[PDB]
């Protein structure tokens, strides 16, 4: 009988080591093995350890925690936390029921209530977005208030993307203007491209846009003032409307009905995905994965090593607009307003029927959906009209 | 249509106006992106104007598109920072170079032309209230020329 | 090595000599050592383009004569 | 160099220093006298050591509880962490995935909880 | 179990320990087993921790008891000793109690009361150092790093050992706190004091040049020390009080002997100061003062020793200027490190030397200057007697590019320069077209292309005018003989800076030599208009009515009066007018040139409009081939609006007089300005919102 | 002078 | 007896143009010069009412664009 | 005085005028030195329009300034 040796001779923490690997039913259980063993796990504190543990290493436990409240006591009588750990699993099951059922709130916009928001980008405390009257809209996550509004852009804000420290918009003047994010002061203008710049990135210093001009500009940030032009990638016959990479390869989705793979090392031309009746209007790059939701009203899933059409969904009945995903769904917007929730594990499977894969489409705005961004808690589109909608499942 | 633009090219690095500046962005020599600073004794006084000059295939003949980067409050500028020279929309002429066309561009920031304007809700208040519009043109000078 | 000349607005041109391989804020120093505008207002403006702080003077591909323009930049901080 | 390590028993081994200095205990001492663990746990010990200088582990540990549960003690009084983390993995498998009575079941233990009655309401 | 027996056995074995007994191993590791059996009963162990504090408190107590009040010399070894001693036994006992420390650090939740083993040994030890010997070591090794001022041997290890002592007592805590206050405080404070003792009497009995020797190796040894046997971290903070007491206070007496200084050839003694100034921050504002001016008198006065013989000789000219500012420029590259700020006063130094030199005033204008410097540069050039050197010549054409970036109206220059090489491309004088050319590519690198345009063109056109000519003598061989040797040197009047002020005659001879030159010329060019000028023409005679066959070279003058005399001698003035059509402000002076020699004679000379010019037949030289042909308002308001808004946007609180006075000190250093400039400058800051009246002038946002 | 899907991107 | 002759003479002579450089206002170039377009390989100058001149090649496109002077709006007529 | 003029056609000429002509006067001597009816010019100088009812006293200019001719234009 080793817990009950262990802490006879003063080892308790060898014992509570030993019962600190098992899991939620194994720790009930040996829970209900003996007084001793009963009495180890609670002053051990083990449950509250046991979703500790949980928190470091699962985002579905720590968006819960952060929104619900209770992650408020981690990091308390001991038995609030085995007490609670059910709760936890209630809500998690309640959150992925509701994810498959359909259920929300839809919190609209709270300002002068007055549009046309081409790309959109958010976080817990804000809401960044290009609107097509030339200027950036800053609101509030909480209040929906419009905080604040930055100018300087002579035509539409196309794209964007920020960090904890700028703001790298692109728009319809072919310019590339870097903002900062905390004040709002046009820190740099970037005067390269000959056409409106469709799309841009940019992580660990490095940038890469895409414009109408049918070229890819990748840059080197060493700072927010200090940008530089590395290389031009030339070779799309078409306006390249949208553009992703990473540390492996950067992959450009433009007009001409294919997919390119370049190599981010020295920019060489890796591959080229073909198989899209239309030009892509939407493409997401990570995992070595990659979704894209062309003209043809389908989204095309594909492997970046080998280029091979896994799976093609039907069922849009307009141009799928943007497409976004994460570890277990794919979202996608078309032109219709239909917000189609797909299962990414089932479509990953070769074995796993098309008829099901489409989860749910959700019909609660008609405009085009022109962005739309998603967590393991909600979905922030925009469109036409209707401003911003806040798709919250909790 | 290289070599006039490559002569005009050398005329500006030669002989180059008071306030005018004009150069290529990178390789493509029919991208230029040029300057206008505010004239003196104007709203726009210590401001700089960026442009951005796109040279057609048979500019010798044709008239090239330019357009301002930079906001302005002008009754011949709407906020896509286009312009509306006549000179460079039907009365273009090939005589007319580079340095002729921003040199025009900075004396109409001077003289704004309010019959036929490109912005009325500006114009308006130009010909009514010349006073209002002086403080509003330079409070935008000092937010984005500045 | 080489000789510019730093146009201010009312037309005193003032000529500077620099290097080759010199830096846009040496440029900006040597006016204040010829002028007295301080570094900090100081906007120097060459083929279009507001000179940068850091890129070298042979970025700009400046060469002798090359007239850049001075616009005072009475806030600059 | 070879470092001598004498046993409870008085047995002596000699062990390479870049192995006799992975146990902070043996490290920071510097024969070696154990007298909390013995020829045969040192031994074992030693073994694990040099051939850590899984499948191995689990055989060397196909042994019954006593030995086990020595090893543990040993593994304490010299702190060596390496060891004493894979044995209380290993102990944790062995109590994974089993309803109360089978885990009585499984360590020979008694039950001794009404109260029996109460920790099942409460859980 | 029980703990009273294996405690008291652990306290012997600890007690045994504390004293380097240097005991069996065995003893160790038993007492490794009884701490480890002693944590074994949060609760488990605290009496174990507790019997530890309360052991080393007693120990440290009976310790400094016995090492208490002692002189302030052994205390300072008693106490490295002692903390040597203990650092040692805390050590091995932490090593010892290692199983009670881990378990303590992993269970307790840091964030009770307790710390670590050794963290506990020197939090204890902090007992002994704060109450009973805080002061007394810190005096004693204070008093030895005084007592260095003989250069005494001290132990050097005696000092090392508190100073490590200090460091490793650090706050104790999750570190240089505890250390820095105490040790630093006093160090600095002491040391400050001494330099400035020292450096108050050195000055008394001594030159500023020795106390510059002096004070640079006191700053040198400081900084040896302090990163010998004290901490590298009151490396900075120490040197930089030092420098600042040791300079600041001598600061002025290094202002007014650097003028005596720089009066002599002294450059190691200007080294020595540059380096101790420069150390300082921003004292080095008089310095360039005071060079520029010194560099400016020198410049003026070197050129007074000439100023006779200036005027009329440019090489002496332009070596006395290269000579001073070479000097001045090995001064500042060798001795001031070529700092970036002196080289600049050296600069306005030279440029207002130039421009304003004695020899300008002899010539009441500032352009004699460029003008000398173009009549140097021709000389260097031209083709005299001799030929110097390739390496020579190109050395001296850096010189003189030198010399010319320095000149102010660098205009006046290129149209001397320019009128110099076309006198001298005309008259076939050049000395080499490479050195030409070298020179030429110089001026282009120096400034830019468009000044050497036009003299490109003009060196392009003379090679053109050389073919052109090859071409008209080759279509020759026709039938059109000429009975003269004849070229031309058909110049491009887009370049060339000659104009048309002669209108000549164009006699008999030379009119058949232009109708054929023009009868060629008409297959080249459709709107060709050849601005004749025979201002420049060449000539070259033969006669025979003298005793022998002469030659003479001269100009269209000489020779249309000589052609002129193929008829009547006995002509008048008038009657030489009446074939010449020349203007009287030039035929006047063309007839004095010719007459300027025995050629042409009258019947200090006056000459009249009605006396005859008869031919000249006594006319007996020594030689022949006798060469006849003989030659701001605007800036100042800005720069008072720049410095304004500089100044409000600086303090954003001020006054008008205080806002005056400011922007007079920023601004003095260029010029003097007005205060009613200023007040009508703020109006005009008023006018763009730049400031304010507050309901005085505060800043604008 | 006088004057002389929405979606750019 | 008297012989008064010259043997060698060197003169100088600056040759300009009828009036003006002319300046093709098309190409920037000289109008006895190769015409632009002429030059990357006949190529006349044609005249104004307005005493306007410019290469055969450039105004020739001009018209064919506009039938109107390039230097004034006036209307356009050779000679 | 005397003044400074570029034409359209990239060359320079100058212009003897007094600060007492006016600017018509200036316009009419540029038609006559150049060979452009007045209707079409346009005389800018540090970047304003130059009037054509004034005189070149009422713009500040200088001898030896420069001044550029630019062709028509409206809104
Ligand atoms: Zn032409
Ligand atoms: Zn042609
Ligand atoms: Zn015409």
């Amino acid at each position: 009988d080793f817990i009950t040796a262990l802490p006879a001779r003063g080892l308790d923490h060898i014992a509570e080591n030993i019962l600190s690997y098992l899991d939620a039913k194994s720790l009930c259980a040996a829970e209900l093995v003996c007084k001793e063993w009963y009495r180890v796990t609670s002053d051990g504190m083990l449950w509250k350890k046991l979703i500790e543990r949980m928190v470091r290493t699962d985002s579905l436990w720590r968006g819960l925690a952060e929104r619900r409240g209770w992650g408020q006591y981690l990091f308390p009588p001991n038995s609030f936390y085995r007490a609670l750990y059910p709760k936890i699993i209630q809500d998690i099951e309640t959150i992925e029921s509701n994810w498959r059922c359909g259920r929300h709130s839809l919190q609209r916009i709270h300002c002068r209530s007055e549009k046309g928001v081409y790309c959109l980008q958010y976080d817990d405390q804000k809401i960044v977005s290009g609107l097509r009257d030339n200027t950036i809209k800053i609101w509030d996550k909480n209040t929906l208030e419009c905080k604040r509004i930055l100018t300087g852009h002579t035509g539409s804000v196309l794209c964007l993307q920020y960090d904890e420290r700028v703001i790298i918009t692109g728009s319809s003047d072919s310019t590339v203007r870097v903002w900062d994010v905390n004040t709002g002061e046009m820190l740099n203008t970037l005067i390269h491209h000959c056409e409106a710049v469709l799309h841009l990135r940019f992580n660990n210093g490095m940038m890469v846009t895409c414009s109408k001009d049918r070229s890819i500009a990748v840059w080197d940030m060493a700072s927010p003032t200090d940008i530089t032009l590395r290389r031009v990638l030339v070779g799309h016959r078409a306006a390249v409307n949208v553009v992703d990479f990473d540390d492996k390869y950067i992959v450009s989705a433009s007009g001409d009905r294919t997919i390119k793979v370049w190599n981010t090392s020295t920019c060489e031309f890796v591959r080229t995905l073909n198989g899209h009746k239309r030009g892509i209007a939407c493409l997401q790059y990570r995992d070595r994965l990659v979704v894209s939701g062309s003209s043809d009203n389908t989204i095309r899933l594909w492997d970046i090593e080998c280029g091979a059409c896994l799976r093609v969904l039907e069922g849009h009945e307009e141009l799928v607009r943007c497409i976004r995903f994460d570890n277990k769904r794919i979202v996608s917007g078309a032109y219709d307003g239909k917000i189609k929730v797909w299962d990414l594990v089932a479509a990953l499977d070769p074995r796993a029927p098309a008829g099901t894969l489409c989860l749910r489409t959700l019909v609660e705005h008609s405009g085009r959906v022109f962005r739309l961004q998603f967590d393991e808690f909600q979905i922030v589109s925009s469109s036409h009209d209707d401003t911003i909608l806040i798709w919250d499942f909790l | 249509a290289l070599k006039r633009i490559h002569k005009e090219l050398n005329d500006l690095a030669r002989d180059p106006p008071a306030q005018i500046s004009a150069g290529p962005v990178g390789d493509d020599m029919f991208h230029w992106q040029a300057t206008i600073m505010g004239p003196n004794d104007s709203p726009y006084q210590g401001g700089v104007f960026f442009l951005t000059i796109h040279f057609p295939t048979d500019y010798p003949f044709k008239p090239p598109k330019v357009a301002f980067t930079t906001r302005i409050y002008h009754p011949n500028i709407n906020s896509n920072g286009s312009i509306c020279l006549d000179i460079l929309r039907s009365q273009w002429s090939p005589a007319l170079t580079i340095s002729k066309v921003l040199l025009s561009i900075a004396s109409l920031l001077d003289d704004p032309n309010p019959d036929d304007p490109l912005v009325p809700e500006i114009a308006r208040i130009y010909k009514t209230d010349r006073e209002k519009y002086n403080r509003i043109a330079r409070e935008w000078t000092q937010k984005y020329a500045m | 090595s080489m000789l510019i000349k730093v146009k201010t607005l009312t037309g005193k041109e003032i000529e500077i000599d620099i290097e080759p391989t010199d830096k846009v804020e040496r440029i900006k120093e040597r006016v204040e050592e010829k002028e007295g505008i301080p570094p900090q207002q100081q906007r120097l403006i060459y083929s279009g383009k507001q000179m940068n702080d850091e890129k070298t003077a042979a970025d700009y591909k400046i060469l002798g004569g090359s007239v850049l323009h001075l616009v005072l930049a009475l806030r600059g901080g | 160099p070879s470092i001598k390590l004498q046993s409870s028993d008085g047995e002596i081994f000699e062990v390479d220093v870049e192995i006799a200095k992975q146990s902070v205990t043996i490290k920071t001492m510097l024969p070696v006298p154990l007298p909390n663990v013995n020829a045969a746990i040192l031994k074992k010990v030693i073994q694990w050591c040099t051939h850590h200088k899984p499948v191995w582990d689990q055989e060397f540990l196909k042994v019954d509880q006593g030995t086990l549960f020595e090893l543990i003690l040993a593994a304490n009084y010299l702190d060596i962490k390496g060891l004493l983390d894979v044995t209380c993995k290993t102990v944790a498998n062995m109590i994974k995935g089993k309803t109360p009575e089978e885990i009585r079941k499984t360590f020979n233990i008694k039950n001794d909880f009404e109260e029996e009655a109460q920790v099942r309401k409460e859980n | 179990i029980g703990l009273d027996q294996i405690w008291d056995d652990l306290r012997a074995g600890i007690q045994q320990v504390y004293t380097r007994q240097s005991m069996a191993k065995s003893r160790y590791m038993e007492l490794y087993t009884h701490v480890y059996n002693y944590c074994t009963s949060q609760f488990v162990g605290l009496e174990l921790y507790k019997r530890l504090k309360e052991f080393l408190k007693n120990y440290l107590t009976n310790l400094l008891k016995d090492g208490e009040d002692l002189m302030d010399e052994s205390v300072l070894k008693f106490y490295t000793q002692q903390w040597e001693d203990y650092r040692f036994s805390s050590k091995v006992l932490n090593g010892i109690c290692a199983y009670l420390n881990r378990h303590w650090v992993r269970r307790e939740c840091d964030e009770k009361g307790i710390y670590e083993i050794y963290s506990l040994a020197l939090v204890t030890w902090r007992d002994c150092l704060f109450r009973p010997l805080n002061k007394q070591v810190t005096n004693a090794v204070l008093k030895l790093i005084e007592k260095e001022r003989n250069g005494e041997t001290i132990n050097t290890r005696l000092i090392s050992g508190v100073v490590q002592s200090y460091v490793e007592l650090g706050l104790n805590e999750d570190t240089l706190t505890v250390y820095k206050e105490s040790f630093e405080s006093q160090f600095l404070a002491d040391t400050e004091r001494f330099y400035t003792r020292e450096s108050t009497e050195f000055l008394q009995q001594n030159p500023v040049t020795e106390y510059m020797k002096k004070a640079e190796a006191r700053l040198l040894e400081e900084q040896r020390r302090v990163q010998v046997y004290l901490h590298e971290s009151t490396q900075d903070e120490l040197a930089r009080k030092c420098e600042q007491v040791l300079i600041e206070k001598h600061l002025e007496i290094f202002h007014t002997e650097f003028q005596n200084l720089l009066d002599a050839d002294k450059n190691e003694d200007l080294g020595r100061m540059y380096n101790l100034v420069s150390r300082i921050q921003d004292g080095l504002g008089e310095l360039k003062k005071l060079l520029e001016t010194h560099i400016h008198n020198q410049g003026l006065a070197a050129i007074e020793k000439c100023g006779e013989a200036a005027l009329n000789d440019p090489k002496m000219y332009v070596q006395t200027v290269l000579d001073v500012h070479k000097k001045y420029n090995a001064l500042v590259m060798s001795a001031f490190n070529n700092d970036a700020g002196f080289v600049a006063a050296l600069d306005k130094a030279c440029g207002r030397f130039i421009n304003n030199n004695a020899v300008t005033k002899m010539a009441q204008s500032s352009s004699k200057s460029p003008e000398l410097l173009a009549r140097y540069c021709d000389s260097l050039l031209k083709k005299s007697s001799k030929n110097p050197e390739e390496a020579e010549l190109e050395d001296t054409l850096n010189q003189v590019m030198v010399v010319f970036k320095y000149i102010e109206d660098k205009d006046v220059f290129q149209k001397f320069y320019a009128k110099m090489l076309a006198k001298r491309l005309v008259h076939q004088n050049s000395a080499s077209d490479d050195a030409e050319a070298s020179m030429i590519s110089k001026l282009k690198q120096a400034c830019g292309f468009e000044y050497t345009s036009k003299l490109q063109r003009m060196f392009q056109d003379i090679g053109v005018s050389k073919d052109l000519n090859e071409q008209f003598k080759k279509h020759l061989t026709n039938s059109e003989p000429l009975d003269l040797d004849f070229s031309i040197q058909v110049l491009s009047s887009g370049s060339w800076p000659f104009q048309q002020s002669c209108t000549f005659a164009l006699p008999s001879e030379l009119e058949r030599s232009y109708q054929r030159f023009t009868a060629f010329y008409a297959s080249r060019h459709s709107g060709r208009k050849l601005t004749w000028l025979y201002q420049l023409s060449k000539g070259e005679l033969v006669t025979n009515c003298f005793k022998n066959r002469y030659t003479l070279q001269a100009s269209t003058f000489q020779m249309a009066i000589l052609l002129q005399y193929n008829t009547e001698d006995a002509y008048t003035v008038q009657q030489l007018t009446d074939s010449t059509q020349i203007k009287m402000d030039i035929l006047a002076q063309v007839l004095q040139i010719l007459l300027k020699s025995k050629l042409l004679v009258l019947e200090e000379v006056e000459l009249k409009p009605d006396t005859l010019i008869k031919l000249y037949l006594g006319y007996k030289n020594k030689k022949l081939r006798v060469n006849i042909n003989v030659p701001i308002e605007e800036d100042r308001k800005l720069l008072i609006q720049a410095a304004i808004v500089r100044i409000m946007k600086m303090r954003k609180v001020l006054k008008h007089q205080q806002l005056l006075g400011e922007v007079l000190t920023q601004l003095s250093s260029r010029f003097k300005p007005r205060v009613p400039v200023i007040k009508k400058c703020i109006d005009i800051l008023i006018e763009k919102e730049y400031l304010e009246r507050v309901d005085t002038y505060s800043y604008l946002a | 002078c006088k004057k002389e899907r929405h979606d750019s991107g | 007896k008297k012989r008064f002759e010259v043997k060698k003479w060197n003169a100088v002579a600056l040759w300009a143009w009828d009036i003006v450089v002319d300046n093709c206002a098309i190409c920037r170039n000289h109008i006895m010069d190769l015409c632009i377009e002429c030059q990357a390989n006949e190529c006349t100058v044609a005249w104004g009412v307005c005493n306007h001149a410019f290469h055969f090649h450039c105004i020739s496109r001009w018209l064919k664009t506009r039938q109107v002077c390039p230097l004034d709006r006036r209307e356009w007529e050779f000679q | 005085m005397q003044i400074f003029v570029k034409t359209l056609t990239g060359k320079t000429i100058t212009l003897e005028v007094e600060p007492s002509d006016t600017i018509e006067n200036v316009k009419a001597k540029i038609q006559d030195k150049e060979g452009i009816p007045p209707d079409q010019q346009r005389l800018i100088f540090a970047g304003k329009q130059l009037e054509d009812g004034r005189t070149l006293s009422d713009y500040n200019i200088q001898k030896e300034s420069t001044l550029h001719l630019v062709l028509r234009l409206r809104g």
